[PDB]
């Protein structure tokens, strides 16, 4: 058995500081492959746009607190990196990943049906 | 079973007209004892040759010349052509037949790709009934 | 014991006449059949409380831990 | 296919045994009191695109009202034609009645 | 209880906020199910009268064993809930 | 401007041949459709238990080859696509890529319950409920699995549709 | 689109029918309407039909080509998309597609006359029969699509007949009818762009000097969708166009530069200076020898006429929609025809546009 | 006539016609259930525009083929046994008490019974 490209062992990290440095390198890894993600998936958005969306992704969830839940968030984000870099997700899924997305007053929701 | 000896015997017995019909849809000139026709018109034959293979001892000759549709086969005979019964539907004893209180009109095939195609619809009324407008004036 | 068996002991289409002797001279193994089934025999006629209870007495579920061990 | 008595009255009395057994949940039954009062059903739909031709239709009936004919050549151009309402099921029940007689009377001993 | 496990369960954002789960008892165990949607829970399909639905939690029921066990679960997932005490 | 459109002129599928050109372009349509009616080359897109029946048609008992049916693996060489078996969500994007690569004319046959409307796995979190959400379908074969004759019947009905094509007469009369 | 298109769940049409929408706006939801989209199998129809079906409106699509209607059924659910075989010369088949229809949309419009129809017979004769027949069946709303330069007195056959198409409808359907004028739309397989991408474009200088106001076809696709669900927009005239002005010759070199197409443009046939009589003669000769719709004499005149905005009409903002510019979408729609891909973003189209204008 | 076609009734005042495609069934006009949707209403849908109504499935109504059948009679007994009248391929056997003085239908077949004495009284 030979593990695939961009693989890491699943390890239960027992340090607060080490997890901080692991994440920081990971964020650079996404930015390094910014040009590739455009050329691999033929995305309509340019390289700067992907970095902008990646930053919006990394900025979004930086305030988590639980270390047992830090490793889980680092584990699955590693899988997202591994799936994307190995060119595993189809073209459509990446296009729709960035294509997702102010509310309305009570009268507006009352009339049509609300939820 | 496939050699020209069988084909020539089946060619001569059937005559040119019937055989040429088999040379247009069947692609295999075959002969056999006629066992009767259904309401639609298909003629159901059985072969008495000792050379035919196991599953080819019962066949049909459709009414059409250019196009053949399997659904034209009447359901009573359709079970006989499938080797599920030794008693042809025209030889049933009356204690076994189907007796219906409603008319049994001509057979109708499957009606896809034509305007006679079956259309599903909901047989149940809406479960909520709205209110009829009614006004009585101030006394 | 599944030893070799002649052609005429297998329910299959055979050879009638001199063609049988032609077949036995050309075919490498004369005791093999063509595999076509016998139309005259194969599928010729078509197909047309407590004393007796055990589930309630199923073996029980007992776990043995360090205390009982 | 939905069967029918020789006297003409529907065999089916709307158990909803049909809706319960169906592994693919392809049977939809709604029933009420008829005008004569005898218990019958006004809605009986099969989603032949959802059915698995399992056979629990035929086994569940205490009156042999729903049976599966030996027919297979009913492919349709539009998928809408594959939603069988009650009338389509009753049409087949009359259209295939004599054939179903062959099937049942040849499988009676083993049931 | 203090853990924001909703970021690992993968559930949609609407379960945390816009849905309410009832912890009831039908006679020895407790169950959890989600209260029905305001609109779009059940609309009659205009083709064949099928009971259509957009609620994806209508068919979900969780069989628990003890009350505090169910409450532990609801707090663990970050679920809004209320408890219905059975009548004696 | 000056315009006068009649009203009793019928539709194409009902319009009888009137002049000699209406017989010429009917000859071209039959000759061209007869070629596609006979050289019926589907694509081996077997996915699930429905795929066993699609093999048994090629078996010596039925011998699809006698009718001019030769399965071609590549989409380019295949003018039909028999979608047999469950179409999971993980497959649906891939199925569209295979379908879009078939040069025109192209037909799709949906065999079995899973390909038609979801089938047994209709309430599954990872099963497309009917392949008709992804690719247009020209004929639906019902079964689980449809018998080897049911698929042949479905093939025949689609053949009867192809022989009804009226493209080159449509240019003369409807275009 | 978003999640649910209807402004209110219950909408009463001009005919008194009370339609209640159900569901949260998914594929299995409904809106209770029945929008007959004439000419739905065309370029514009496949967008009009798609949006109507996904939100639950029954669509009756009358077609004359049998093999082109198959793909329209994917968009809707079971029974949502319906088909009627018809021809404009078969009046009875027209009345089959309007009997149950609460919305009737007209998209039929040609630029080339054939051996069976003239330009008038389609932009008028079809429109007149369609509009008048719809009224007799109590159709609540009619929506029509004409040229972007409709003019009754224009010397161009397309513009002259399209303008008369506006009059003849309003004398047949009545005050309720609506007229929408779309600018040249750009989308996948857009006839507006397919002329620019063609390598052998004889008379390329003459054809491409015309001016336009390109509009994104999706917005026009939603523009009819917004109008369809609203009764407030009866009896109006709408002209839909894009803010930033572009010309074909400006686009043709902009298009070619993205595809990077030294000696090649001079040889393959990109620039074919041909005499004006030859272009007029070539179009006439093919008009009797061709079998597929080619470049027409009418488009020789239209190349000399620039697009005109009519102030009596109403813009996108009248419907609450802001039109999108060709700059934000021109690259992706020619991305099929194009080391490291250079994605020409919205702003960078100007910098490309700068490079074209510089001598 | 837009009145009985959309109303449930015990019988039909008018004599039905086999060739009327607006009736609920060829042998009955008014529907035989309060919740059953009248056939005239259903066929007034979008999908029946070009589809031919002649070929649509119109099975004969059940509530008539039974009432044509004459009522069975029992002589010198007050318990009626009915098990489908077909052998072992019928409905489960049921016993019908004949104490009440009218025609009491079977549970499944819908067949009606009587006694010897009340034969003249019930037929009235
Ligand atoms: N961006 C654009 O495309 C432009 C839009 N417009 C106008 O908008 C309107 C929408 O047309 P569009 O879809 O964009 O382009 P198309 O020419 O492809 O649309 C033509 C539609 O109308 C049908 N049609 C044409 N002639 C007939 C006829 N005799 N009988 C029956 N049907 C006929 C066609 O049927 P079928 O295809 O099935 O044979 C098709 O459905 C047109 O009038 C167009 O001139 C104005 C300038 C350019
Ligand atoms: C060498 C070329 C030989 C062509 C052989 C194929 C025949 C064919 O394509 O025949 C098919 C076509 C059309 O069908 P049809 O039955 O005539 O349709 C008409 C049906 N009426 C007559 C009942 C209305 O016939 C022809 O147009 C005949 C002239 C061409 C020879
Ligand atoms: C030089 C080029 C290469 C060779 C060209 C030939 C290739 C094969 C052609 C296939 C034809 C085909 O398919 O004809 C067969 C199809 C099949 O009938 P159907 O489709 O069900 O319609 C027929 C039924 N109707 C019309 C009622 C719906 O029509 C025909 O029966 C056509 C009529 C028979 C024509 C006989 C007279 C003409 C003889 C011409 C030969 C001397
Ligand atoms: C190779 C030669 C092609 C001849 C085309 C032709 O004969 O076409 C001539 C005319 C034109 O009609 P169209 O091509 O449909 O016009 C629409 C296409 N336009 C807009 C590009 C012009 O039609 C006819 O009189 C057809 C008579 C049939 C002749 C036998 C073929
Ligand atoms: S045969 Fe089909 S419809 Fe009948 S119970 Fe089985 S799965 Fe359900
Ligand atoms: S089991 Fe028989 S009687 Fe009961 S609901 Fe099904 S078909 Fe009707
Ligand atoms: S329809 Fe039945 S046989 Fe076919 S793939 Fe699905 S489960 Fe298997
Ligand atoms: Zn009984």
């Amino acid at each position: 058995t030979n593990p695939t490209a961009f693989a890491q062992t699943t390890r239960y990290v027992k340090d607060s500081t080490e997890m901080r440095t692991l994440v920081l390198n990971l964020y650079r890894r996404y930015l390094r492959h910014s040009r590739g993600f455009v050329n691999n998936y033929n995305l309509d958005i340019p390289a700067s746009q992907v970095r902008t969306k990646i930053r919006q992704e990394f900025e979004r969830q930086r305030f988590v607190k639980d270390l047992p839940l830090k490793n889980v968030l680092y584990m699955k984000a590693q899988m997202e990196f591994q799936e994307l870099v190995n060119f595993w997700k189809q073209q459509c899924h990446v296009m729709q990943y960035f294509e997702s997305i102010k509310g309305d007053s009570f009268v507006q929701k009352f009339l049509k049906g609300a939820q | 079973s496939s050699s020209i000896q069988r084909t020539l015997r089946n060619l001569w017995k059937n005559g040119f007209k019937k055989s040429f019909k088999q040379l247009q849809g069947y692609n295999d000139i075959k002969s056999g004892r006629l066992v009767g026709t259904d309401s639609f018109g298909n003629k159901f034959y059985e072969v008495d040759d000792p050379v035919e293979i196991h599953m080819r001892t019962r066949f049909v000759e459709y009414t059409g010349f250019w196009r053949q549709d399997m659904s034209e086969v009447e359901p009573g005979w359709h079970y006989w052509l499938a080797y599920g019964t030794d008693v042809p539907p025209n030889q049933l004893k009356p204690e076994e037949k189907s007796v219906r209180a409603y008319p049994v009109k001509k057979h109708v095939p499957n009606l896809t790709y034509t305007d006679g195609a079956y259309v599903p619809y909901n047989t149940a009324r809406p479960k909520c009934a709205t209110w009829d407008p009614k006004v009585t004036e101030r006394p | 014991s599944g030893g070799p068996v002649p052609v005429f002991k297998k329910y299959t289409t055979g050879s009638k006449g001199i063609w049988e002797k032609i077949r036995q001279l050309l075919t490498l193994v004369p005791n093999r059949s063509t595999g076509n089934p016998l139309v005259k025999n194969y599928r010729v006629p078509p197909p047309g409380y407590y004393d007796r209870d055990h589930r309630r007495n199923y073996p029980r579920l007992v776990a043995f831990d360090q205390t009982k061990v | 296919a939905l069967r029918r008595y020789p006297s003409g009255e529907e065999r089916c009395i709307a158990c909803k045994l049909c809706e319960a057994v169906c592994p693919a949940q392809a049977i939809t039954i709604e029933a009420e009191e008829r005008i004569d009062g005898s218990r019958r059903t006004y809605k009986y739909d099969i989603d032949m695109t959802k059915c698995i031709y399992c056979g629990y239709c035929q086994e569940s009936c205490p009156v042999d009202a729903i049976v599966e004919t030996p027919n297979v050549e009913y492919a349709t151009e539009t998928r809408e034609e594959l939603l069988y309402n009650k009338e389509k099921l009753l049409a087949n029940g009359d259209k295939w009645e004599q054939e179903i007689q062959y099937a049942l009377d040849a499988d009676a001993p083993y049931r | 209880t203090d853990l924001a496990k909703e970021l690992v369960s993968g559930a949609p954002k609407e379960l945390i906020t816009e849905r309410v789960a009832r912890i009831y008892q039908e006679t020895e165990t407790w169950k959890i199910d989600w209260d029905i949607l305001n609109k779009g829970n059940r609309w009659e399909n205009d083709l064949m009268g099928y009971q259509s639905s957009s609620d994806y939690m209508q068919g979900t029921i969780l069989k628990f064993d003890t009350r505090e066990g169910a409450i532990r679960f609801a707090k663990g997932q970050g679920w809004d809930y209320y408890i219905q005490e059975p009548k004696v | 401007y000056s315009s006068d459109l009649p009203t009793d002129i019928p539709v194409l599928s009902k319009r009888p041949h009137t002049n000699l050109l209406d017989y010429t372009f009917t000859t071209f349509d039959k000759m061209k459709n007869w070629a596609r009616k006979s050289s019926f080359w589907p694509m081996t897109f077997g996915l699930a238990c429905c795929a066993v029946e699609m093999m048994h048609v090629s078996a010596p008992r039925y011998d699809q080859d006698r009718l001019g049916i030769i399965f071609r693996a590549s989409p380019r060489q295949s003018d039909i696509m028999i979608v047999a078996g469950t179409v999971t969500n993980k497959m649906a994007p891939a199925l569209r890529q295979v379908y879009d690569q078939m040069p025109y004319p192209r037909w799709v046959i949906s065999m079995g319950s899973c390909a038609n409307g979801g089938g047994y796995y209709h309430y599954s979190y990872s099963v497309v409920r009917g392949v008709d959400r992804i690719v247009p379908v020209d004929i639906y074969v019902p079964g689980c699995p449809p018998t080897s004759e049911a698929l042949m019947y479905g093939v025949f009905q689609l053949q009867k549709k192809m022989m009804d094509g009226q493209t080159h007469r449509m240019w003369y009369r409807s275009y | 689109v978003s999640t649910f298109p209807l402004k209110s769940d219950i909408n009463i049409t001009k005919s008194g029918k009370t339609l209640l929408s159900v569901g949260q706006g998914g594929r299995s939801s409904r809106t209770g309407f029945t929008a007959t989209v004439f000419g739905g199998t065309g370029f514009l129809g496949r967008v009009v039909v798609s949006k109507l079906a996904k939100h639950g409106t029954n669509v009756v699509v009358p077609f004359r080509n049998d093999r082109a209607r198959r793909q329209l059924k994917v968009n809707g659910d079971l029974g949502v998309v319906n088909f009627v075989e018809f021809d404009i010369r078969n009046l009875k088949s027209i009345e089959d597609s309007v009997k149950y229809s609460d919305i009737v949309i007209n998209l039929i419009g040609t630029e080339h006359f054939s051996k069976n129809f003239s330009i008038e017979d389609v932009n008028i004769g079809a429109a007149e029969r369609i509009a008048k027949a719809a009224k007799e069946a109590g159709v609540s709303r009619l929506i029509h699509v004409s040229s972007y330069n409709a003019n009754p007195s224009s010397s161009s056959d397309f513009y002259a007949t399209k303008g008369i198409g506006e009059q003849v409808v309003r004398d047949n359907f009545g005050p309720d009818a609506t007229i929408v004028r779309p600018a040249p739309m750009y989308f996948r397989n857009s006839p507006f762009l397919n002329e620019l991408l063609q390598i052998k474009a004889l008379g390329g200088n003459v054809i491409f000097k015309k001016e336009v106001y390109p509009v994104h076809a999706l917005q026009v696709g939603e523009a009819i969708e917004r109008i369809a669900f609203d009764d407030a927009t009866a009896g109006q005239t709408y002209e839909l166009f894009g803010k930033e002005r572009y010309s074909k010759k400006e686009l043709r070199e902009m298009i070619k530069h993205i595809i990077h197409i030294g000696y090649y443009p001079y040889s393959a046939g990109f620039y074919l200076p041909a005499p004006e009589p030859f272009l007029y003669a070539f179009a006439l000769i093919r008009q009797y020898i061709s079998s597929q719709p080619r470049f027409n004499v009418d488009q020789l005149k239209r190349s000399h006429i620039n697009q005109e905005i009519d102030q009596s009409a109403k813009t996108f903002t009248d419907l609450g929609m802001v039109p999108d510019e060709l700059s934000e979408y021109l690259y992706r729609y020619v991305k099929p025809h194009i080391q490291n891909r250079t994605v020409y973003s919205k702003e960078d189209i100007e910098k490309l546009r700068d490079y074209v204008n510089t001598p | 006539s837009t009145k009985e076609l959309t109303t449930a009734r015990i019988k039909d005042i008018s004599k039905p016609d086999e060739n009327n495609l607006q009736q609920q069934a060829p042998n009955r006009i008014s529907p035989w259930s309060k919740s059953q949707k009248p056939r005239a209403e259903a066929q007034d849908n979008v999908r029946f525009a070009v589809k031919d109504l002649a070929k649509q499935p119109r099975p004969y109504a059940a509530i008539d083929l039974i009432y044509k059948q004459p009522i069975r009679y029992i002589e010198h007994d007050n318990v009626a046994v009915c098990d489908g009248n077909g052998g072992a391929q019928g409905h489960p056997k049921v016993y019908i008490n004949l104490d009440q003085n009218k025609a009491i239908p079977c549970g499944y077949c819908g067949l009606r019974f009587a006694q010897a004495a009340f034969k003249e009284d019930i037929e009235s």
